[PDB]
């Protein structure tokens, strides 16, 4: 399910508390369809983890 | 000097017009700055302002 | 690593993209993530200079390497709510919200009475943006010039350069 | 491979793709050579971002055509090492008005092997051609302009000119389409005159062959090399004004430099791999 999918994404590999919401979050809503390809990296939960760090960190630059 | 023009070697000659076209062998940096040492106490300008 | 490293297909990078493969392969010996040839002869000339003679002369040979375990210590760091919600148009709440480390890292060296410790750190958190590597031992097999490669034609000269690493004084107590 | 476009149609996508798939088998390769091809991208019809990010992906897909249809060159330089041997060997046994300059343009000539990166095969067939030319101009008794600086031009060596004709003709054919290799050997040179000099027409043919397709494969890449630069940049300072996540994002991935091959080709799959992300700063239609 793509629903099962993307709560497997933000709550268990990502590991965001449920404040952190897919619905508030634009960048994440967008990267959820970037996250979901790979059936692979699942073991190391900081990479996800970096990888949404620095995009939210392109969301909100100046340049 | 010699130079080269239309698929050929030729001399080319030309006047130094001033001192300062001497080589380095010729006339070295010390020796103008003596020169100019030398110009300065003509002019009275020894201590330089 | 002491296979030789032929192509321009080993070495590659993306930045600021959303890359999980260069995040998953850190502490890896295959990749070598390098930017783009930046170092012309100027540069790697000024370069030489500051980390071959003019390094070592002020410290007195006091200077070493270290390479930051940098996904640790970023996941650690910036994965925070105050970092991930971000608005874009109390100060001992904004010190408990920012982290229990970073308070003491960003607490005097970077804030003053115009910002405080909460607005700054955004924009420290805004260079996470391009994110760096592990530190990597290179070493550098080189033979010498037309010169002198008649004396010894097999001889190899092997440098040994530190890649994302750095150059400190001091050991980081907080780090 | 796909490529996609953004303000285009099924007709258009199909031409193109078409145009692309099928460019080996069209004579006067290049993009400008079918503008009409070029015009279909759509300037002045659309907007500029969206024309733009259009134009380069059609001169990405150019560059990735160009480098992968790879003009081969392995039994053409084969051939050139066994007409390199033959006229050392037919320079041994041959009396000259001078014995040591023709042994030192000769030793130039002999040992020659190429490198496997097609950089420098071009200086090198180059030095290997003047040698030749200098063996031809001193074989027949004819003088040689030994003004230091200027070298001696590569040039056949008295020929008849409806075979030089038609050496300008095949020359400039492949000028326009560097793809399809023929190697037309000249069966139409004239015998009772010096072996030696049949030698180095044959040659002197297959040198001039090899430094022209290596010379329409440099113009051909550097200019596409510098229009998809000066596209890059444009749409870098087009893009600038426009403030989003998406704008900044696609500004994030051509930040890369692309005066590389290889970098242009991971800036090709990577504007490709997340295609739909950025696509909503782009506007279509």
């Amino acid at each position: 399910k793509r629903d099962e999918k993307h709560r497997h994404v933000v709550n268990v590999v990502l590991e965001l508390p449920t404040e952190i919401s897919e619905a508030t979050h634009p960048v994440l809503a967008t990267m959820l369809s970037k996250y979901t390809r790979m059936s692979s990296l699942f073991n190391d939960k900081c990479a996800f983890k970096l990888d949404l760090l620095r995009m939210v960190a392109v969301s909100r630059t100046r340049r | 000097t010699h130079c080269q023009e239309n698929s050929e070697t030729v001399a080319l000659c030309t006047p130094r017009i001033v001192i300062g076209n001497l080589p380095d062998g010729l006339a070295p940096g010390p020796f103008h700055e003596l020169r100019t040492w030398e110009i300065m106490e003509h002019m009275r300008l020894r201590p330089p302002p | 690593d002491r296979q030789p490293l032929n192509p321009a297909n080993i070495e590659a990078r993306h930045h600021g993209v959303s890359d999980v493969p260069r995040l998953g392969a850190m502490d890896a010996d295959e990749p070598l993530f390098v930017d783009d040839y930046r170092a012309t002869d100027d540069e790697w000339t000024l370069q030489k200079v500051f980390y071959l003679c003019l390094m070592p002369a002020m410290t007195n040979n006091r200077a070493c390497g270290l390479g930051l375990n940098l996904k640790t210590l970023l996941v650690d760091l910036f994965y925070r709510p105050a970092f991930l919600l971000m608005p874009a148009a109390s100060i001992a709440a904004q010190r408990q919200a920012v982290g229990e480390m970073l308070t003491e890292l960003v607490e005097d060296v970077a804030t003053d009475a115009h910002t405080p410790l909460l607005q700054a750190c955004r924009e420290l958190f805004l260079a996470v943006q391009f994110v760096g590597e592990h530190v990597k031992v290179l070493e550098v097999r080189a033979p010498l010039d037309h010169a002198q490669r008649q004396g010894l034609p097999d001889f190899i000269s092997r440098q040994h350069v530190l890649y994302n690493g750095c150059c400190v004084v001091t050991a980081p107590k907080t780090l | 491979m796909s490529l996609q476009f953004i303000g285009l149609q099924r007709r258009d996508v199909v031409a193109l793709v078409n145009f692309l798939r099928h460019l080996t088998q069209k004579p006067d390769v290049d993009l400008e050579a079918h503008p009409k091809i070029l015009k279909k991208c759509g300037e002045k019809r659309l907007h500029r971002r969206t024309v733009l990010f259009n134009e380069l992906m059609l001169w990405l897909g150019y560059y990735r055509e160009l480098r992968f249809h790879n003009p081969d060159l392995s039994s053409v330089l084969e051939e050139f090492e066994v007409r390199c041997v033959a006229v050392a060997r037919r320079g041994y046994t041959y009396p000259f008005g001078d014995r040591g300059k023709a042994r030192d343009h000769l030793a130039v000539l002999d040992r020659t092997e190429f490198d496997t990166d097609v950089r420098h095969d071009a200086e090198i067939v180059e030095r290997a051609l003047v040698s030749a030319v200098i063996l031809a101009k001193m074989s027949v008794r004819e003088t040689l302009v030994t003004a230091i600086g200027q070298t001696e031009p590569i040039a056949f060596v008295h020929l008849k000119d409806t075979e030089v004709q038609r050496i300008e003709e095949n020359l400039e054919g492949v000028r326009r389409n560097m793809f399809c290799v023929k190697p037309l050997d000249l069966n139409l040179d004239r015998h009772a005159n010096t072996a030696l000099v049949n030698a180095v027409n044959k040659l002197v043919y297959t040198g001039r062959l090899i430094m022209n397709v290596r010379r329409s494969w440099e113009e051909l890449e550097r200019k596409c090399l510098a229009r998809i630069q000066e596209r890059c940049k444009l749409l870098v300072k087009e893009l600038r004004m426009c403030l989003s996540f998406d704008s900044n994002y696609c500004r994030n991935i051509l930040k890369h430099a692309v005066e590389n091959g290889d970098s242009a080709d991971t800036l090709l799959e990577l504007l490709i791999e997340d295609f739909d992300i950025y696509v909503d700063s782009f506007p279509q239609s």
